């Protein structure tokens, strides 16, 4: 079989950029090289075919090249809506074989969260288990730090995070910190604290509430 | 237009079998190569099997060999993918691709691909809670709400906000997997604090291994 | 083992990229030297610093 | 469509084996009808799924 | 980076 190393694995650059990718087969594949773009929740959409010719429909900044083995993918102007994983594939012999692929993250400005807190709602407690959200809304970069407190004591182990990807217009990421409970220990409790930490803001921002209050 | 459309893929046991079949349009899959592809955790992006329908050539990637079989029929243009013997690295997402068409020597159409699930585990349909929004979830004159969705598998599970016509500002985040082995998301829209109680707020979950349909209203709590 | 060297790409007109390459240290390490060398095609001769054992490099191109 | 004796054949070993359960049997039998090139190549792992549940 | 099923996104 052929294999195809890409590198970089990870890619970062501002918009209007010029930013190069590279893909080496492990052996002759001639020109039978193409370059996908895979954006969020997408299918593989082909840019390239053949090393180096443009797909029918497919922004002039994107081009390719070949030097023997190694093949480069260029987009000469890095647009927003290029925020996405590039896949390269050779078709010279079967099987025909993927690279791993480079993810191609937009650089911006800092920006610090929106914070925000949200109760387990009343139709949960109703049956014994407490959700407990944490939202940072549209921030920037996507290095964050977020701690529960519980009665002021430091949770560990019962919490989960996820993290969009970079928003289409704005670049930013969101992220959600749930607590996991049981509705007994939930109401065994007071203070439920959100503490943030992040490079936007000056310090870290604590959100709170007191179970019950309205 | 050029269309592919994958149908079939679900949750299955270790060992048991799989259907999945790929619906032509806009050409004739008579006039160029047929390619199912998948792509997983562990192997990223993986070639599985091709056939041209002209005259029933067919290749298989050594993994599936003699578990899986390509096939065609040119009469309905459409192409199916029988899994057998499947293993818990058989969990993927399973595209259907052409290649040749027109003459590109490339893979320039895909369908929107299609999730295999291998797992002993069973169908859990979602519970669907408000996220109301408070003095807690707002600032600047703009408040956030949402709908947490919890405990269902396997995936997937969509969600909409006011039958898709509210999208600005709408956040649907990654699910994650919960030490119960069951999923779990949320989906957090932001809006004018103003519009709180006069624009109607409803998340459309859907979780169709389940059937599970949840059209969920969200207000501001009482007190 | 695997580690992952975290590179800055530094270009002649103060524009700056990021990128990662990841396997094994040597693997990893000639990733970085391969890729700054086709870079260098376009953006001029290259010089590569190596902080913290080589796990981070600062690439700057000479114009 | 019709089947050569060495497909038939193949047809008889799946449709015998007794450590399958209906759902394994019919997906393999469907694997000969969809592609007769990999009879060998489906019997095989008929087989080695049919020993694993013995 | 590690392909991610829900998102169809590397994960790096």
């Amino acid at each position: 079989d052929i294999q195809m190393t890409q590198s970089p694995i990870l890619l970062s650059a501002s918009v209007g950029d010029r930013v190069t990718i590279t893909c080496r087969a492990s052996q002759d594949v001639n020109t039978a090289v193409a370059w996908y773009q895979q954006r969020t929740n997408g299918s593989p959409r082909l840019l390239i075919y053949s090393a180096s010719f443009l797909y029918s429909g497919v922004p002039s900044r994107f081009s390719g090249s070949r030097s023997g083995t190694d093949f480069t993918l260029t987009i000469s102007s890095l647009q927003p809506e290029d925020e996405a994983d590039y896949y390269c594939q050779q078709h010279y012999t079967t099987p025909p074989t993927f690279g791993a692929g480079t993810k191609v993250e937009i650089k911006r400005t800092v920006a610090a969260p929106s914070v925000f807190i949200f109760p387990p709602s009343d139709e949960q407690l109703k049956s014994g288990t407490a959700s407990v959200v944490c939202l940072l809304n549209n921030f920037y970069p996507r290095e964050a730090k977020v701690q529960w407190k519980v009665d002021n004591a430091l949770q560990s182990g019962n919490s989960q995070e996820s993290v969009t990807e970079q928003d289409s217009k704005d670049s930013t990421y969101s992220l959600s910190s749930t607590l996991t409970l049981s509705k007994a220990d939930y109401e065994k409790h007071k203070v439920y604290a959100c503490e943030v930490t992040h490079q936007g803001l000056s310090s870290p921002v604590t959100k709170s509430f007191n179970r019950g209050e309205c | 237009e050029v269309q592919l459309v994958e149908s079939g893929g679900g949750l299955v046991q270790p060992g048991g079998s799989l259907r999945l079949s790929c619906a032509a349009s806009g050409f004739n899959i008579k006039d160029t190569y047929i390619h199912w592809v998948r792509q997983s955790p562990g192997k990223g992006l993986e070639w599985v099997a091709r056939i041209y329908p002209t005259n029933g050539y067919t290749r298989y990637a050594d993994s599936v060999k003699g578990r899986f079989t390509i096939s065609a029929d040119t009469s309905k243009n459409t192409a199916y993918l029988q899994m057998n013997s499947l293993r818990a690295e058989d969990t993927a997402i399973y595209y259907c691709s052409r290649w040749g068409g027109d003459g590109f020597y490339a893979m320039d159409y895909w369908g929107q691909g299609t999730l295999v699930t291998v797992s002993s585990a069973s169908t859990k349909g979602p519970s669907v809670f408000p996220l109301a929004p408070s003095s807690k979830s707002t600032s600047g004159g703009t408040a956030a709400l949402g709908c947490l969705v919890k405990d269902y598998f396997p995936e997937p599970v969509t969600v909409s906000w006011n039958s898709g016509a509210l999208t600005s500002g709408v956040h649907t985040f990654p699910c994650v997997l919960q030490s119960s082995g069951l999923y779990s998301l949320s989906s957090v829209v932001t809006v004018p604090s103003s519009s709180l109680g006069t624009q109607t707020y409803i998340c459309n979950v859907n979780h169709k291994p389940s059937n599970t349909k949840v059209d969920k209203k969200v207000e501001p709590k009482s007190c | 083992s695997e580690v992952t060297i975290k590179v800055n790409l530094i270009f002649a007109d103060g524009k700056i990229q990021t990128a990662e390459f990841k396997g094994t240290f040597e693997e990893a390490t000639a990733e970085a030297y391969r890729y700054a060398a086709l870079l260098a095609k376009v953006n001029g001769e290259y010089t590569a610093d190596l902080e913290d054992g080589g796990n981070h490099m600062n690439i700057k191109f000479a114009g | 469509g019709s089947y050569n004796k060495d497909q038939q054949s193949a047809f008889y070993e799946i449709l015998n084996m007794p450590n399958l359960n209906e759902a394994q049997r019919n997906g393999f039998i469907q694997s000969l009808k969809d592609d007769p090139s990999q009879s060998t190549n489906v019997l095989g792992e008929a087989k080695k799924l049919n020993e694993s549940q013995a | 980076c590690q392909f991610d099923l829900s998102t169809r996104r590397l994960k790096c």
